């Protein structure tokens, strides 16, 4: 839309993206992750 | 295992007179280092694992 | 070389996108990432000096 000449941030380069804007080369490469939720249980000597 | 392994770009319009230099300048710092002391300072902390 | 003297129009192989080969070649996106590691043989493994 003309607001910003730039968009420096963790755009990550897509077909999608890639057909209306030109991408750089990429500043960090890397991929999807799945992120989730996280000692010793001995109870007593018996 | 990690999937769709496609990195991070700096975003410019089609005409973009200044994308060849911005990636000229973006392969020069990977090889410099400069990136690596970017991971370094702010990627790279392990505070607890 | 042969991209560069016209002999080919292009290289698909194992080429490393980097500052001099932009310069006299247009790269594409990257399709796979590398770099540059250092392969040691494995030293075995030991327990720790304080177990
Ligand atoms: C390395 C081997 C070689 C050496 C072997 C030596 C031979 C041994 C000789 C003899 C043992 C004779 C049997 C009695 C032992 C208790 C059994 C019992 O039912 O206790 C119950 C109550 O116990 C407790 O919860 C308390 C135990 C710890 C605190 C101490 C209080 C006094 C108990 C001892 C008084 C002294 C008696 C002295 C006269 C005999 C067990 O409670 P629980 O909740 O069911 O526990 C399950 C375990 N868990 C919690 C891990 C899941
Ligand atoms: N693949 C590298 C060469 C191998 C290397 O030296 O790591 C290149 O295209 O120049």
């Amino acid at each position: 839309s003309g607001q910003a000449d730039m968009i420096v941030a963790p755009l990550t380069i897509n077909n999608e993206r890639a057909q209306y804007i030109e991408f750089s080369k990429p500043f960090k490469y890397q991929g999807l992750t799945i992120l989730v939720k996280k000692r010793s249980t001995l109870d007593s000597f018996m | 295992e990690l999937f769709f392994r496609s990195g991070f770009g700096i975003g410019m319009r089609k005409d973009s007179p200044w994308k060849q230099n911005v990636s000229l300048s973006i392969l020069k710092s990977h090889e410099n280092g400069f990136m690596e002391d970017l991971d370094k300072t702010w990627v790279r902390y392990q505070e607890c694992d | 070389g042969e991209v560069v003297m016209k002999r080919a129009y292009m290289a698909v192989g194992s080429l490393t996108i980097n500052e001099e080969r932009s310069e006299v070649v247009d790269f594409s996106v990257p399709f796979i990432e590398t770099g540059i590691s250092v392969m040691v043989s494995r030293s075995n493994g030991t327990v720790s000096p304080s177990a």
